[PDB]
């Protein structure tokens, strides 16, 4: 989830993360 | 009297679908028949300047672009950008052309993002997107009956432009945009033997329709180690989400195709495990037109690029470049044949958006959104021959499943297994 | 003969710690100051240039701030960049500088990645870091026995610069680099009541040793259903992650403090929810140095400014952006000191990082790896008052933790409960 470089591209989903959004 | 076309692409790296050695080549056909045409820009002087997305390693940049693209924008007021085709590249980028209301062209960038047009304006996509990948999936599992679960395994190397992410990212959000069903999500690292026992144990606990983004050998050795742990087509189902038909070979000669295959002795049980297996891939473009294309591209590629263009599935970048160039410029032609300029992005956006076509990729249809419909295949195994085939196709515009050639479906069972397993999961 | 000083930050907007109306004015003290020095760059008129990372709706941009660079680095050819804080706004801004080879200072971008100095080549850190945070959390759970595991609850606003996500990403990594135990995580949306039952079903199913990252009226709801819920600090600890301390008063005045004090008649309910609750936040500067720095702060940005700086710890950014730029003076003071020049950007950020150094906010440290080590505070209330004080500081340098004026961490069974529970989490 954690890590992933820091382009607004990169947090459209989540999908590594637990989130109850998206 | 001079249109100025800049490119934001891999000049020097020739790896990519979307490098210059390749795109190169199908863009300078597409300037070649625009002079050719009458009807597209009479008299104008298509003229362009290059600047390579890719750092000094080589690979393309999240920071090379977006200054390659201030470089151009600067040094030669340009009336459109051609690339990138990397997401870590052309999302800066296209937040550049966004806000200097510039219109972008790309048959790359197949990220969620940049299907928000709210923020990428004027960009237009006329290669696949990632959506169009869930759009497949939501027509398959209507057309199978799967309506609760499905698994997605998914690996990247590190530091490349992660495109197993975002294909994953693509294929997740549109299909629960559409179906609303539980789709479970796992990351791995390939070269990490640690991660194997977790994707079996999450294979037979998390779903039975399970899509897996990956190279061919990793999902070669997770159908393996399936088959040894006893996962069989009459219950699973083991999607490959190969895109670019990296476990094939060429739909020109290499006949049969076998992606089990290997050579390690290991494959007589690999083509037992892969019989539970199936294949998603873009489609081949049937169209006269296209290998007419491949032809020509090849010729040109190899004279003025030292390059060698070899067949695949990737050539439909370039195509869909070469494409797209002509869609735009017949878009800017048609602006001028209304007193507009060059310069009305909007306008010649919106006339590109909406849109059907006819390129050397065949029928090509740009959505409301900007993007162009991806149509994909579906490959199988033959149970006799054991070769893998193509035996469904799904048109994007009007997302219909067809079968191809006659074939059917192999299953085990002879129906797909449910989505849900008997007394649950447990 | 003069030093040219780009600056990237809201020069508008000021809402951010970083607003060039709080900024702006500690960088003309710190610059006045050089020029009261004889010691640090004489002769040299340091000069600025500004530069608003915001984009056209007011907010930090990950495109406004990007152009601003280039604009600045072309018109000007500065010698090193202030901001931008934010961090989608300092990640490419960084990227373009560490490729420029020019020195960047900034009190924000916390982020983790912004940590990875081999890409962010000579960028300073002088504010706070979320790995920081980490080192804090970790030295918390050595001292107090909580060794297995926590659970961490973040959510941030759509479109914002998703602060509580690089603080949980910060915290997460780097105690599982130092402690390897399970740090459940999960995000949620403070509007959505959708989320309450499942973040409380979570609460008692995840962890007993919670931190939470959100509103202060996301935190005090939450504490208001645990204790609905029956969850006291007998079973339970919620640390609200709380770092520029908004759900407190200043520490000036406004004594005494009451955070879970609202005038809706839940302040009873809350109260004694809130004796499980304990917030950690960034420590206010104790020496006097940094009381006058306040002083001259406020009055120099209400008169060049227009703008009203009100007391609080989110003074400190401005405070370090005031220090970080002293201790650039003094490093390019140096390297001409030994024959180089200002543009020699790895000997000036080499003579800054593994150096303490002496600032209106006390002691400061730049670690190896170019980032300012950060103190933490941590309350609890009073059991009696219901008030809320610090009663255990963290030096980021020594990673020491220090009792506060002898009072002692409240807990309702004496001791802080387990990380893990009785029998198992079922
Ligand atoms: C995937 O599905 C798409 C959506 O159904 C298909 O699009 C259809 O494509 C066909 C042609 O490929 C197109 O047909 C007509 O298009 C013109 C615009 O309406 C129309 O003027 C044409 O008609 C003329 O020519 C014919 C001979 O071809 C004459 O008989 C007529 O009298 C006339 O002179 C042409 O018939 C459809 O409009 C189009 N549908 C949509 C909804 O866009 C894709 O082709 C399909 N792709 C594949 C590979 O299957
Ligand atoms: C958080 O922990 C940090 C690490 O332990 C502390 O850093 C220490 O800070 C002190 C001063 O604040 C510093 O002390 C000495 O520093 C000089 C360099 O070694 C040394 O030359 C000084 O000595 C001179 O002055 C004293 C009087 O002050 C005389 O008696 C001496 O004879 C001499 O002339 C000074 O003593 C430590 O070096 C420094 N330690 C490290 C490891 O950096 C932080 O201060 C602490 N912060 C807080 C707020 O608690
Ligand atoms: C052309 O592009 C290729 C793909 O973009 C690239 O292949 C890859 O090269 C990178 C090196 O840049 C390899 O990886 C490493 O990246 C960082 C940077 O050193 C390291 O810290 C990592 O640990 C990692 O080892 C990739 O593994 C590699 N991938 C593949 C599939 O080859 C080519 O090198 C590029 N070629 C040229 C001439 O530019
Ligand atoms: C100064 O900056 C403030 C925070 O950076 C900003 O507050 C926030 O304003 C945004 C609007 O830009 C609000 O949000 C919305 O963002 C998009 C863009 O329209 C919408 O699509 C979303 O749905 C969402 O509504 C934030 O909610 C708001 N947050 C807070 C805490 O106020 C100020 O507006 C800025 N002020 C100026 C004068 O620039
Ligand atoms: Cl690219
Ligand atoms: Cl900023």
């Amino acid at each position: 989830c954690f890590g992933g470089r820091m382009d607004r591209i990169g947090a459209q989903s989540g999908l590594g993360c637990n989130s109850f959004r998206y | 009297s001079d249109l100025t076309v800049a490119v934001v692409l891999p000049l020097t790296n020739t790896s990519y679908p979307w490098s210059w050695a390749r795109v190169g080549p199908a863009v300078e056909l597409a300037l070649a028949r625009v002079k050719a045409r009458p009807d597209l820009l009479p008299g104008w002087t298509v003229r362009m300047v290059l600047g390579s997305s890719e750092n000094a390693a080589g690979v393309c940049s999240d920071t090379a672009a977006p200054l390659a693209a201030v470089d151009l924008k600067w040094e030669h007021s340009p009336a459109v950008f051609l690339g990138p085709g990397c997401v870590y590249s052309a999302a800066p980028v296209g937040r550049f052309t966004a806000h200097w209301r510039v219109p972008l062209l790309t048959a790359g960038a197949p990220a969620l993002g940049i299907g928000v047009k709210d923020e990428y304006a004027l960009t237009t996509r006329t290669g696949p997107s990632h959506v169009k990948l869930g759009d497949f999936v939501t027509a398959l599992h209507r057309r199978l009956g799967w309506e609760h679960q499905a698994l997605v395994l998914y690996a990247d190397r590190l530091g490349d432009d992660r495109p197993c992410f975002f294909i994953v990212e693509g294929l997740y959000m549109r299909v629960r945009e559409r179906l609303n069903i539980t789709v479970n999500h796992q990351e791995f690292v390939e070269g990490d033997p640690d991660h194997y026992p977790k994707l079996l144990r999450a294979v037979r606990r998390k779903g039975r329709v399970i899509y897996i983004c990956s190279s061919p050998d990793a999902f070669r050795n997770l159908m393996l180690l399936a088959l040894n742990a006893g996962l069989t087509g009459e219950d699973y189902v083991f999607f490959h989400l190969d895109v670019f038909g990296q476990s094939l070979k060429s739909a020109q000669g290499l006949v049969p195709q076998k992606p089990w295959e290997r050579g390690d002795g290991q494959d007589r049980s690999a083509r037992q495990a892969f019989q539970a297996a199936k294949i998603i891939t873009y489609k081949e473009p049937d169209n006269p037109e296209y290998l007419e294309f491949l032809k020509q591209l090849k010729l040109l590629a190899d004279k003025k690029f030292n390059f060698t263009v070899e067949d695949g599935l990737k050539n439909i970048i370039p195509a869909s470049f070469h494409d797209g160039l002509l869609l735009y410029v017949q878009a800017v032609t048609e602006t001028l044949a209304q007193g507009g300029t060059v310069t009305d992005g909007e306008n010649i956006t919106q006339r590109m958006w909406n849109r059907s076509f006819q390129g050397v990729t065949g029928y090509l249809k740009i959505d409301r959104n900007g993007d162009r419909d991806t149509d994909f295949s579906l490959w199988d195994m033959d149970p006799e021959t054991g070769a893998f085939r193509v035996v469904l196709n799904y048109n994007g515009t009007s997302q219909e499943l067809m079968a191809v050639s006659e074939h059917k479906l192999y299953w085990p069972l002879g129906y797909p297994p449910p989505d849900v397993p008997k007394c649950g999961f447990d």
